[PDB]
């Protein structure tokens, strides 16, 4: 990298931002095998999603030569580089409903509260289900009717 | 609901705050808050302003306060929470493991209910759990009760790898050991210029070993620098000349 | 106390063990002596109020400025003294001398208090040693009325900074915003950071 | 026995007691079995400890 | 001593690869690498990410 | 404030059944049945008869809504009695009810209208299933094989009483002549029993990397490897790099390896002992000595 810096910033992400740094989606919660010690298929460890173990060497072992950079293995996927990218691909992970962040609700004062303008003892009830919130009156129709 | 279903709709949930800050709209907030600030009544306008400096940031940076909901959770990349096996057999492990397996687990059976379909009471309950889960992967022992995984020990959270004596911003502030170092004692010697100092011999050898290397195959006493290397643990009478 | 304590609490700018007093005003001492507690009044020479203070008879009484100036004239009330002298044996409170003499006096009393330490012991350091961190210090506001500036009443900002907003909104019309000097210790202002 | 004799003078980097791990088993690498080929000495079972 | 001190606290202690370039360099016989940026870094700016 | 509380009450507050809800359930799942066959058989042949005529079953929809969701609520309380055994030991207490819920979503469709019985047993039966197969599944941080929770659910719960009942500590020998009788599988068998540690339980300081510096010193290794034979010919360096491989590194079968050196008909193999006698320049010169030493 360019070794000049004039300085640095920091803000807020994007679910399509983060969707951007990622390589793929974790979706199995389980950690590596038990019996051979490697990763397993599609979780918190795999190579598909993040990097390959040893350094040249894709998964199930049509690969192991460095004769072949940066081919991504159609038998398994994975691809074959430095193990070092195993420290700098990031996962991501969808829910199914969207949770909101810590740290913009339990902060004093809640900066969430300051924009929604609550009280801070009704968005926790809200956002724990706790208590219903009226989000959107239709006015036009019931000013008509 | 019955009464009104075409006229409303408002929802419970995390869900719910995430139409509530789409519905929202900052500029329109923030004239409302300049003009409460521009009138008098101060003690109750104070609040007003407090409101004004978080609302405004959000005008100045560019950035939509809709990242404050999250749709999607990064995961740290595999190393920084490592799980390395032992000498014993044993594995040791990062505890970031068992909290980014837990919001794994909770949203894929989440989905799954949602596809079976189910009472209202369930659904909510496991909107609630993943809720609080992540919260607590995010920051640990910030909402209720921390969470404890071997022996009531609290787990170390993601927040947790930046705050404290060990976080990474404290990491280069405190020092650390290094390489080509030594000490031993000092005696006084009245022989030496200003600029000079004595150095024992026995320990200038280890400090400058690779040097004493790339010297020693240059030379040609030893065949390759790998086997140079080996000479240089033996002591042998050579390379002291070298090392002058 | 006289020693590395002496230092540490001048540089953290905190109330001193003594706080001997010092004229809020110029005027004329009255001092009535109660066995328990003294009583120092200073008669203004100006008009309007008298000053009142509740000291103990614990301290000693210290010399008065006088047109002979001997410092081993104790005080004997019916005098004129100078605003800003101190009236009591001890140390004069930071705080006081800058919010009475403006941020230059606290300047020289910090730095000769600090120096009277090393002085003693034998030690010496250069002055502008001690300048460079009392500068460090003395650089902030505190602000009385927010007006239609945007920060908030009664909070540490920066005095440049603290003065071009000001200008910005009173290139306007906007009313200024009211900011006193604060002082601050070398834990207080090193946590206010702006990176 | 393995065991350095009693009364034999030691420089430091020497061997006083010799043992060996059983080393874990992984595959024996094709440019090893080159180099070690063209001598004709296997890595045994064992490390050197 | 901007440059001593960016060596302690870099090659000398953290980084890997600065380590490994350095020891190469030097038994190479050419000039050490000029100090850059830590890997460090990169892996704060990963968990800040 | 806390998770398991606001459940607890959700669940507590609809009434829990009895022998008079008995009926009322029965009666309303055997016409919800009625209701789901009546309803898809209009949907199939894909002619509706009118939505006003089919109002009466889209009433009969809701009832059975009610007693879906109505005797759903019942069951709960009872979900929550029979995660009260499981929570010591592998879970978290509301994971577990949760899945006590959606084991019994599943129990709940496959139910019989005809048969009579109390609820505790059917439905505990179908339930305590689901909860111990999810619960077997995710309990453990690294995932195993079904027979590898049984045989260490039987060793370990019979070692727990075997070693309070005997007095003495149990050897490590007859724990496994019990049942496993191999002295092999003991070591094993508290393996796959062991839960890995955490690191911040320094402790990873004690750990050693190692390689580093012997992977640069073996790169090093590879170019005076490749810098040493060069007094050799082209053609014998050819069989060298191929069924060993100096640069490439496999033990190939030796058809593709006649397949890849753009010779055919075999002949490498009778070349192959035309130049042994050149391949004795590099140990008779002795030049690979210092490396494998
Ligand atoms: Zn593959």
């Amino acid at each position: 990298d360019v070794n000049f810096f004039d300085e640095l910033r920091i803000g807020l992400a994007t679910a399509e931002d983060i969707r951007q740094w990622s390589y793929g989606e974790v979706k199995k919660p389980e950690t590596i095998n038990y019996r051979t010690l490697k990763p397993e298929k599609d979780g918190l460890f795999c190579e598909k999603i993040f990097g390959p173990t040893r350094d040249w060497e894709c998964y199930c072992g049509k690969y192991k030569r460095v004769r072949f950079k940066g081919i991504i293995c159609e038998r398994c996927g994975v691809e074959v580089t430095r193990a070092k990218v195993r420290r700098e691909r990031m996962g991501h992970i969808e829910l199914a409903a969207p949770v909101t962040h810590i740290w913009y609700f339990k902060g004093v004062p809640s900066r969430l509260g300051y924009l929604l303008d609550l009280a801070p003892k009704d968005l926790e009830k809200i956002i724990y289900f706790a208590a219903y919130v009226i989000t959107s009156v239709d006015e036009e129709m019931r000013h008509n009717e | 609901v019955d009464r009104y279903g075409e006229y409303f709709t408002g929802a419970m949930g995390a869900e719910s705050i995430q139409k509530l800050i789409e519905n929202f709209d900052i500029d329109a907030e923030a004239e409302s808050l300049r003009d409460v600030i521009r009138n008098g009544k101060g003690q109750k306008k104070l609040r007003a302003l407090k409101r004004l400096k978080v609302v405004a940031a959000f005008q100045q940076s560019g950035n939509s306060p809709m990242g404050m909901v999250l749709d999607a959770v990064p995961v740290i990349p595999p190393e920084l929470r490592p799980m390395v096996q032992l000498d014993g057999g044993r594995f040791a492990t990062s505890d970031l493991n068992d909290l980014y397996r837990r919001v794994i687990n909770r949203n894929n059976r989440l989905k799954r209910l949602i596809d079976l379909g189910a009472p209202e009471i369930i659904v909510n309950n496991e909107k609630r759990m993943l809720q609080e889960s992540v919260d607590a992967l995010f920051d640990n022992g910030r909402r209720g009760r921390p969470v404890t995984g071997p022996g009531n020990r609290p787990l170390k959270s993601l927040s947790d790898l930046l705050k404290g004596k060990q976080g990474r911003f404290r990491q280069n502030l405190l020092g650390k050991r290094v390489d080509y170092s030594g000490r031993s004692v000092i005696v006084v010697g009245p022989q030496l210029k200003l600029h000079q100092c004595g150095l024992p011999k026995l320990m200038a050898l280890e400090l400058f070993k690779p040097f004493v290397m790339k010297r020693l195959v240059d030379l040609n006493h030893a065949q390759n620098i790998k086997s140079a290397k080996r000479m240089v643990e033996r002591q042998r009478p050579q390379v002291w000349d070298v090392l002058e | 106390t006289g020693g590395l304590p002496r230092v540490q609490e001048l540089f953290e700018a905190r109330v001193p063990r003594g706080k001997a007093p010092i004229a809020d005003v110029t005027g004329r001492v009255r001092l009535e002596d109660g066995e328990r507690f003294y009583k120092i009044t200073i008669v203004p020479d100006d008009g309007g109020e008298e000053v009142v203070y509740d000291k103990i008879s614990k301290r000693q009484r210290l010399r008065v400025f006088k047109h002979e100036d001997g410092s081993e004239r104790v005080l004997s009330d019916g005098d004129h003294v100078e605003v800003g002298q101190q009236l009591m044996e001890g140390s004069a409170d930071p705080h006081e001398v800058l919010r009475v003499q403006g941020p230059r006096e606290v300047q020289i009393h910090l730095v000769r208090e600090v120096q009277e330490v090393y002085r003693a012991q034998g030690v010496s350091i250069h002055d502008k040693h001690i300048e460079v961190i009392v500068r460090q210090m003395l650089r902030r506001v505190t602000i009385i009325d927010s007006g239609s500036t945007e920060f908030l009443p009664g909070s540490l900002i920066d005095r440049a900074e603290f003065e071009a907003e000001n200008r910005r909104v009173v290139a306007e019309g906007g009313e200024p915003a009211a900011g006193r000097p604060v002082l601050m210790g070398i834990t207080k202002a090193s946590l206010a950071t702006d990176s | 026995r393995g065991i350095v004799r009693i009364g034999a003078e030691v420089r430091d980097g020497d061997i006083l007691v010799g043992k060996v791990t059983p080393k874990g088993e992984t595959e024996l690498t094709p440019e090893e079995r080159l180099l070690r080929a063209i001598f004709g000495e296997k890595a045994r079972e064992v490390r050197d400890t | 001593a901007a440059y001593t001190l960016q060596e302690l606290l870099t090659i000398k202690s953290d980084d890997t690869v600065g380590r490994v370039k350095v020891y190469e360099a030097i038994v190479k016989g050419e000039n050490i690498p000029e100090p850059g940026i830590p890997e460090s870094f990169k892996v704060l700016l990963k968990e800040l990410q | 404030a806390d998770s398991v509380r606001a459940y607890l009450k959700q669940i507590g507050k609809v009434a829990l059944l009895n022998a008079e809800e008995e009926v009322e359930l029965a009666k309303r799942i055997e016409a919800g049945l009625y209701a789901t066959q009546l309803m898809t058989e209009l949907s199939e042949r894909g002619e509706k008869l009118p939505a006003a005529q089919r109002r009466d079953m889209m009433w009969i929809c809701r009832d059975g809504d009610r007693a879906k969701n109505h005797l759903l609520e019942a069951n709960l309380r009872l979900v929550v009695s029979l995660a009260k055994r499981y929570t010591g030991r592998g879970m978290a207490f509301l994971d577990l009810i949760q899945e006590g819920n959606l084991g019994l979503i599943r129990a709940v469709e496959k139910f019989d209208y005809t048969k009579g019985y109390k609820f505790s047993t059917y439905a505990t039966w179908w339930i305590r299933q689901a909860i111990t197969r999810a619960m077997a599944d995710q309990a453990r941080t690294i995932r195993i094989p079904v027979h590898m929770v049984e045989v260490i659910n039987k060793l370990g719960r019979i070692q727990r009483e075997l070693l309070q009942d005997l007095g003495r500590e149990p050897t490590p020998e007859e724990l496994a002549k019990e049942m496993d009788i191999t002295p092999e599988k003991v070591l094993e068998i508290q393996q796959y029993a062991r839960e890995p540690i955490s690191l911040d339980q320094q402790l990873g300081d004690f750990i050693e990397d190692s390689v580093a510096v012997d992977a640069v010193s073996f790169t090093l290794l590879q170019d005076q490897l490749q810098s040493v034979l060069d007094t050799l010919s082209e053609r014998e360096a050819g069989v060298v790099r191929l069924r060993f491989g100096l640069t490439d590194g496999q033990p190939r079968t030796l058809d593709e390896i006649g397949q890849v050196y753009g010779v055919t008909r075999e002949r490498i193999r009778q070349i192959e002992s035309k130049t042994m006698s050149k391949l004795r320049h590099p140990s008779r010169s002795q030049v690979l000595r210092d490396y494998l030493d």
